[PDB]
Order: C-alpha cells, then structure tokens, then sequence
C-alpha cells in the first residue's frame, strides 16, 4: 500500500526515492502519515583480516 | 444485576427446546472533530437509540426504538452560541449539555451503564 509522508513536523531528515527506511509518526486517519522520527541507517560489518593479511608489505595502486 | 458460581463444570447443564427471551438493543453514533494542535481527533457529540424488549425470532419491532438521548460539548476553545440553553428549551428536545470532554465521557458511561445493554 502507499501513503502520503507529511514533513513538517520532521526537523532533520536526508531522502531520496527507493530508500528503505523505518519511519515513526502518526497516522490517525489511516490516508496519511505526519513523520515524526527518522530512524539512522546501520552499515555491514567490515572486513575481519586473517593472521596472513598483516603481514602484508606496503603497496602502491594507481587508479584512473 | 444478578451473579452465581459453579465449582466444577460438571455442575452445569443444557437445555435447547425453550423460546429466547427478549433482548436490549442500543444504536449509537458519535461525532469527532480533529485537533488543530496534534495528534488528536476530539468527541464533541453523541446520539443513542434504545430498545428494551427486542425479539429475536419474530419479525423487527415498529417503532425499532423507544428512548433516546443526546449530549454534546466544546472542545477547548470554542464557547457555545450565546443563550444556547434558552434555544434549547425553546425548541423543547432532549439534548444534555456538556462543559468539557471529561464530563460527556462520564455522562456516556452512566447511561450505558444504567441502560444495560446486550
């Protein structure tokens, strides 16, 4: 289903179409939402390195 | 009105072949106005229709009602139209005055409770 998003009651927020998001509002009439509180995003674990990683030598990259 | 308790289940019984007895029907409405503020939408008007002896297995009662009541109220701000209660008993009806939400909630409840319907 699709509803209308009202933010004026919203003080910080950062949206763009396609983003999955986790909103908290109101909604008493049940054909809109008065947002009240955005959720932060939560990012992946980074890369756990192996004993063999660390002894690694320093390296050049280029890039173009 | 009336209370009992059995110990066991076993104590209780059926019988079918015996006619209904008649029952009390209430059809209510109720009007709400949404609160400027937030987050709010106010009872400001209520309006009950009751039936004391409904048969449920004949045909519908004519009239379907015989009491009534209504009650309305101001929601924070607003104040009731100047000499309201004299136009209300100009006109000669039955509607209840209410000051604040609180005292038509009360107001509600006791005629529910009064009335006691099924």
């Amino acid at each position: 289903a699709q509803i209308p998003v009202d933010l004026s009651e919203l003080k910080e927020y950062s949206l763009f179409p396609g983003q999955v998001v986790i909103m908290e509002g109101i909604n008493t009439t049940g054909r809109k939402l008065v947002a009240t509180k955005l959720y932060e995003g939560v990012p992946l674990p980074f890369y756990q390195p192996t004993e063999e990683d660390a002894d690694f030598e320093q390296s050049m990259v280029l890039v173009a | 009105k009336a209370e009992a308790m059995a110990l066991k289940p076993d104590l209780v019984n059926v019988i079918k072949d015996v006619s209904p007895p008649p029952l009390v029907v209430m059809a209510f409405s109720m009007k709400t106005m949404q609160n400027a503020k937030n987050h709010q939408n106010e009872i400001i008007a209520m309006a009950a229709l009751v039936h004391h002896s409904f048969a449920l297995d004949k045909a519908a009662p004519k009239p379907p009602f015989q009491s009534h009541f209504c009650v309305v109220s101001k929601p924070k701000d607003c104040i009731f139209p100047y000499a309201f209660k004299e136009v209300i008993e100009k006109k000669n009806v039955k509607v209840e005055v209410a000051a604040t939400e609180r005292t038509l909630l009360g107001f509600f409840l006791a005629k529910v409770h009064k009335i006691d319907p099924d």
